[PDB]
């Protein structure tokens, strides 16, 4: 048995209504199921089980609903506490239970510019024996972005006061080898 | 009620291991537990189970039959063996317990069953690779940025601050990403005014505890 | 015809020990000089039985009682009369003994004896009566007052006529009567013994064993009787019908059946000449334990102790659905036996009793579970693997052999458990010309792994050249043609063979049976069998509250302690009803009766959780006991307690206990 989540990704701001939808591949009993919350680097807390009841300690905000082999996971409001990923969990028909995908419930804000800067490998790297090239990029929302032989990204987790996200771009070469970035709220290209 | 886990570290590819969990605040004789993992940026996953008393013990398919999961209620400890040990185990584990709601129905008992308290886990790192120290490199330049780059270290975890911790406006330290060769890198960057750069000095700082090194490096100006 | 009685005096009931008496066959089973051990409903020795008289005591208001009462029937009625003058004159059995329900009289009217299944209106007060004519001195039945109507009667049995002395005697009770009455699935079960006796009051303490009687198809149910006797009327009886009589002297005595294991001596002639009544007291135990009515001097543990068991609950899942192996096994038209067909067969109950029971099955040979315990073993998924073989190849698929076909076309497990089914089909699966549809692989490079079906072409290399998939010389197709025909010998006709695999895991019970399931109580010890596991003890709602998909919890010692029953999936627990292992201690039953008791790893103040409880208690580390007396002195050891504790008859004499 395995389950599927919607949508892959979600991006509301505080103050508003949150729906996550879980779907099944074999019909299961609606009194089976369970929904987990993880934030990162901490441990996984118990949320909702049974569709229908709530954990000790838990605010009401949380419900749940949905029969068959369709589910639903309600929030009424958003505080900061509730953003984190979340998880869809059937664990009455086994063996081999199974967990969900993961959907990050995260910040939208207004679009905001990515400051650009390029970084060419230190004479003493050369000297060293090894060459990279760094292509950085700052405070910038939506976090989709294409940066231009070979690449190695990293994009770093949401800092929780501005709601933005930091990307680097390194550029691996040798010792004897011898940047392009779009983005959604850019209108023209900016080259390095 | 909480509990512990231990015996995570560092394992070649093809050897054994023994984790261990231990649990304090609630009767361990009384419930059964799961052993559930998380790879890095995946999913959690299925691993083993174990009974109350150690008379029912299935496994995932993905691992049927290579695991092996124990306890000893006497000294509320839990063992799970790792045998035919693959490379791609490399994530954290997790020790919970079993719990489940009761309701009672016409001529039925049925159960809501969850799992309630999580323990902190223990990561598990699967890498021929061996042990090497940090290369620290500096990364010259309204506002310009500045940085320093860790290169071919192992393991994952290491520190690195700007300005002996006297800094922490702007600094942005991104995750590690392993790369071809084996060895985690990631490079960690401070913006600052570029007219404080020709005044004001800045050190960054990296600690890297398995290898007990500490290094302080300068960033100059080309 | 129905008349109360007067002149009755008021006398508190009285009560007698029934000794050993009271056992009776259980069975029609030949036997000769065996000892033989059954629960049945059983008479305990030594019991309080009740005791109703007969009597008009002389004197001015002299006790003057006639003994009718109603007296309930429960599960079963040891009767004994001790009569002289034969008073006592038969018995009436039913629940309301009115004609709303149906009712047994059995009674002796002086000339017949009548048994009757009838709705009767009994009178309150019923009796026969006998009339002393003093001119010819002749005692004669006069009365007959038992009921006042009867309809819709349904059984009807008139004896042989007699004509029985009637005259009241004198002296002491010279005949004692003894009956077993049971009323068990419909059928009303009667036992007796006649003995000649010489005394006034209580029971004999000779051993007698009541021989069945009769065995009564009436059908009735029955929780009521009430006894039958003959009142005297003459010139010393003036009054009128209700005072104008006097009572034969006459003793009767009811004691009650109730679940009992019996150890049962039976002779070279196979009279039962002895019997244990396992629960009386430890000495019992210890018989019972051994098998044995001699038991020998020592320590025994394994004796422990028992209240018994009072009922047995089956339970299954409540499955009806009929399996398709009938389907299965008639179908038109099979797989090869390179390509045997596997149907899974789940969610049914079983009726492998007619299958078993078929004669058109040549061979029909099991392994793991016998065919009648098969019946009661629960399983989860059954496989039923069809092919079709020459008769010699039969002989080949069985555990733990070899063979081309064992080797190249199916395989068995060293450990199989599962069942075997082959017959002849040289009408229907053969034909002249030859046939083609049934095929099977003689030559591969290597054995089968059990159970994998297998349909590769590669072209087996029998050369030393690569074929590399094409047809040439010394290169052979692995399959080959069995070419069936029906006038060859017996050795190459064709046979169906199937095997049915049961493979049971951890799971849910699916597929069971053929068995009724019964009602479920608790708080009572009783045996159990669920799903396949059976077990003694107390059911009690208690809580561990374990995994979906288990079934049973076991301790350190290995034994079930927690049971989910199917058509409740609720968590039972199971408690032993007894007291733990104790041990006996004896010094031999032909030198002395009594002994010891040693409750080992009990302390003293639970034991009171046949010797009640502590009355002189000696504590050791070894456990308490209660019949071994401390002294100071310190002789050799002869049985030895443990815990440097050792025990014999000695010095008075009694069990005494020592340390060296
Ligand atoms: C309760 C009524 C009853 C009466 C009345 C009797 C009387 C009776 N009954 C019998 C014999 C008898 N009567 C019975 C059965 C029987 N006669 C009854 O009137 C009733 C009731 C029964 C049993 C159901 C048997 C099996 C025998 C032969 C036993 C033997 O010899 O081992 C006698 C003549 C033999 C003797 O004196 O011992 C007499 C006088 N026996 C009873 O049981
Ligand atoms: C006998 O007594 C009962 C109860 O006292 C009564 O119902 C019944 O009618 C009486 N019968 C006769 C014949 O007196
Ligand atoms: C039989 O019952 C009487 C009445 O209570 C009682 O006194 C007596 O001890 C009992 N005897 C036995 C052997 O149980
Ligand atoms: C005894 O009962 C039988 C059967 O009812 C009957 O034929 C017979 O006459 C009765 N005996 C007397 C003395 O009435
Ligand atoms: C005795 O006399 C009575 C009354 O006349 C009679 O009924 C009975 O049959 C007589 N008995 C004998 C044995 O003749
Ligand atoms: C037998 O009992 C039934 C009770 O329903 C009754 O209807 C019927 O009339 C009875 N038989 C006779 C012969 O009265
Ligand atoms: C047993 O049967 C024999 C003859 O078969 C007989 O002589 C003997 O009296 C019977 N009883 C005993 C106790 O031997
Ligand atoms: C198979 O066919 C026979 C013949 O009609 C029938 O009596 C039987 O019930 C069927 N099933 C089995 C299992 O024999
Ligand atoms: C037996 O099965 C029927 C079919 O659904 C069900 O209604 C009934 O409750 C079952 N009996 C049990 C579970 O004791």
């Amino acid at each position: 048995i395995q389950l599927t989540q919607s949508p892959g990704t979600l991006s509301l701001s505080p103050g508003e209504r949150a729906t996550l939808s879980c779907r099944a591949s074999q019909s299961v009993s609606s009194s089976y199921l369970a929904w987990y919350q993880q934030k990162p680097g901490q441990a996984p807390r118990l949320l909702i089980y049974g569709t229908s009841s709530r954990a000790t300690g838990i605010p009401d905000r949380f419900s749940g609903s949905g029969s068959g082999t369709d589910f639903t996971l309600t929030i009424s409001r958003l505080e900061p506490e509730d953003f984190a990923v979340y998880y869809c969990q059937q664990y009455g028909s086994s063996p081999q239970i199974t967990f969900g995908q993961g959907t990050r419930l995260e910040i939208k804000r207004t679009v905001a510019a990515p400051s650009v800067f390029i970084f060419p490998p230190s004479d003493e790297q050369l000297k060293s024996g090894t060459a990279s090239v760094v292509c950085l990029l700052n405070n910038f929302y939506p976090r989709e972005a294409k940066v231009q032989g070979n690449s190695q990204e990293s994009v770093t987790e949401q800092d929780s006061k501005d709601s933005t996200y930091s990307l680097s771009s390194t550029l691996t070469l040798s010792k004897a080898d011898y940047c392009e970035v779009t983005h959604q709220g850019l209108s023209s290209p900016v080259t390095k | 009620v909480q509990l512990v886990e231990s015996g995570g570290g560092v394992v070649q590819p093809g050897r054994s291991l023994r984790l261990t969990c231990a649990a304090s605040g609630f009767i361990f004789s009384s419930y059964g537990m799961h052993w559930v993992r998380q790879a890095p940026g995946k999913g959690l996953e299925w691993v083993a189970v174990i009974s109350y008393d150690g008379s029912y013990k299935y496994y995932a398919d993905s691992v049927k039959g290579r695991f092996t999961i124990s306890r000893d209620n006497s000294k509320n400890t839990l063992y799970l063996q790792m045998n035919s040990l693959r490379a791609e185990d490399t994530a954290v584990y997790y020790c919970t317990k079993a719990d489940y709601y009761d309701f009672w129905s016409g001529y039925q008992k049925t159960y809501y069953y969850y799992m309630d308290v999580w323990g902190k886990g223990t990561t598990v790192t699967i890498s021929s690779a061996s042990t090497k120290g940090p290369s620290v490199f500096p990364l010259a330049p309204g506002t310009a940025a500045l940085g320093c780059l860790v290169k071919d270290y192992f393991p994952e975890p290491v520190t690195v601050s700007w300005n002996s911790g006297a800094l922490t406006s702007g600094v942005h330290t991104f995750p590690a990403v392993l790369q071809s060769s084996g060895l985690y890198s990631l490079s960690s960057v401070v913006t600052v005014p570029s007219s404080s750069l020709g005044t004001q000095t800045y050190i960054c700082n990296v600690n890297h505890k398995p290898s007990n090194t500490k290094v302080d490096k300068k960033v100059g100006r080309t | 015809q129905c008349v109360n009685l007067t002149t009755r005096t008021q006398l508190p009931p009285a009560y007698t020990n029934s000794f050993t008496r009271g056992v009776y066959y259980p069975d029609k089973v030949f036997r000769s000089s065996v000892l033989h051990s059954t629960q049945d409903l059983f008479l305990p020795f030594f019991s309080n039985v009740t005791w109703f008289h007969a009597i008009h005591v002389s004197g001015t208001n002299g006790t003057k009682r006639f003994d009718n009462p109603v007296l309930p029937f429960n599960d079963g009625v040891y009767f004994a009369s001790t009569e002289k003058s034969n008073i006592i004159r038969g018995w009436i059995f039913g629940t309301t003994l009115d004609s709303k329900t149906q009712s047994l009289l059995i009674v002796n009217n002086a000339t017949n004896v009548v048994i009757k299944v009838c709705e009767f209106q009994f009178c309150n007060d019923p009796f026969l009566g006998v009339y002393y004519h003093k001119n010819n001195k002749s005692w004669m039945e006069s009365e007959f007052r038992v009921y006042s109507s009867a309809n819709n009667c349904t059984f009807e049995y008139v004896s042989q006529p007699f004509l029985m002395d009637l005259e009241g005697k004198q002296g002491n009770f010279k005949n004692l009567r003894e009956f077993v009455f049971k009323n068990i699935d419909g059928y009303f079960k009667i036992y007796s013994k006649h003995t000649p006796i010489n005394l006034v009051r209580d029971l004999p303490q000779g051993f007698s064993a009541l021989e069945p009687l009769v065995d009564l198809p009436i059908g009735i149910n029955i929780t009521r009787f009430q006894t039958l006797l003959a009142l005297h009327r003459s010139y010393l009886t003036p009054g009128d019908s209700s005072s104008g009589w006097t009572a034969g002297a006459a003793a009767y005595y009811v004691g009650y059946l109730q679940p009992r294991t019996f150890l049962l001596k039976y002779n070279e002639n196979g009279t039962i000449t002895d019997a244990v009544d396992c629960a009386l007291d430890p000495l019992s135990e210890t018989k019972c334990t051994l098998k044995s009515f001699t038991v020998e001097k020592g320590i025994y543990q394994t004796s422990n102790f028992r209240v018994q068991p009072t009922e047995s609950i089956v339970r299954f899942p409540n499955i009806t659905n009929l399996c398709p192996f009938g389907e299965v096994f008639n179908a038109t038209r099979f797989a090869s036996v390179y390509a045997w067909n596997r149907k899974r067969i789940s969610n049914c109950v079983a009726d492998y009793s007619v299958l078993y029971n078929s004669a058109s099955f040549s061979t029909f040979k099991c392994y793991g579970v016998s065919p009648t315990k098969l019946n009661d073993l629960c399983f989860t998924n059954v496989y039923a693997d069809s092919f079709v073989i020459r008769g010699d190849e039969v002989r080949q698929i069985a555990p733990g052999q070899t063979g081309k076909i064992a080797d190249y076309n199916y395989k068995l497990p060293d450990d199989f458990t599962g069942c075997v089914i082959a017959w002849n089909s040289n009408n229907l699966d053969s034909k002249v010309g030859g046939n083609y549809n049934y095929l099977y692989r003689l030559f591969r490079k290597s054995n089968l792994k059990p159970f994998e079906r297998d349909i590769s072409t590669e072209i087996y290399q029998a050369g030393s050249t690569p074929c590399n998939g094409v047809e040439g010389f010394n290169c052979y197709f692995p399959l080959q043609s069995y070419g069936f025909q029906p006038t060859n010998g017996v050795g190459y006709q064709p046979y169906r063979v199937v095997v049915l695999s049961f493979e049971l895991l951890h799971a849910p019970a699916t597929v069971c049976g053929p068995k009724k399931s019964t009602n479920l109580v608790k708080n009572k010890c009783v045996n159990f069998n669920f799903n396949g596991l059976t077990g003694t003890g107390v059911l009690t709602e208690s809580n561990k509250k374990f995994l979906p998909f288990q079934q049973f919890g076991r301790d350190i010692a290995d034994t079930t302690d927690a049971v989910r029953d199917p058509q409740t999936l609720e968590i039972l627990d199971i408690t032993p009803c007894s007291f733990g292992g104790v041990s006996v201690i004896t010094p031999g039953t032909n030198t002395s009766n009594q002994v010891a008791v040693l409750y080992q790893d009990v302390n003293c103040t639970e034991v009171p959780v046949v010797y009640s409880t502590g009355s002189n208690v000696f504590q050791t580390r070894a456990g308490c006991l209660i019949g071994a007396e401390h002294v100071n002195n310190s002789y050799e050891c002869d049985i030895p307690i443990g815990a440097g504790i050792c025990a014999s008859y000695q010095t008075s004499q009694s069990i005494i206990a020592y340390t060296m």
